[PDB]
């Protein structure tokens, strides 16, 4: 039996949860730690069809929705792109949130590039591919 | 883009 594939996914999830935790406790990214509240931003749902935030990323780790770093960074990229699509550039608060969105993306990418073994990631990607096939 | 979150 090849339970080694599951060992890969277990180690991936532990790594993803640790990365997400480090993003979620960074004061810069507090705005991305909870879903956008339509009571405070009533037009958000009219711009953004696929909302995403760091607490939802945690839930998706728990539910085994990330088999690859690519799948995970897709959701980090979604947090960023939603913020850049939704938020205008009209006052200093707008500029601040947009900068934090890019810094979230860049921080997640930099951590993964520094800390993630390339062969481990490729193995995860290719198990996902074998399971698709 | 939308209204923004400044209120």
């Amino acid at each position: 039996l090849e339970e080694q594939e599951e060992d890969t996914f277990r180690e991936l999830r532990i790594f993803l949860r640790n990365v997400t935790h480090r993003l979620a406790i960074d004061k810069r990214f507090r705005v991305f730690t909870k879903p956008v509240d339509p009571d405070e931003v009533p037009d958000y749902v009219t711009v953004i069809k696929q909302p995403m935030d760091l607490s939802s990323v945690i839930s998706k780790i728990d539910l085994h929705k990330y088999l690859t770093v690519k799948d995970y960074l897709r959701d980090i990229d979604l947090i960023c792109s939603n913020a850049l699509e939704y938020n205008p550039d009209r006052d200093p608060g707008d500029r601040l949130i947009r900068h934090r969105a890019c810094a979230l993306r860049d921080t997640a990418y930099a951590i993964i590039k520094e800390e993630l073994d390339e062969d481990f990631e490729q193995l995860a990607e290719e198990i996902q591919e074998s399971r698709k096939k | 883009s939308g209204r923004g979150k400044g209120g």
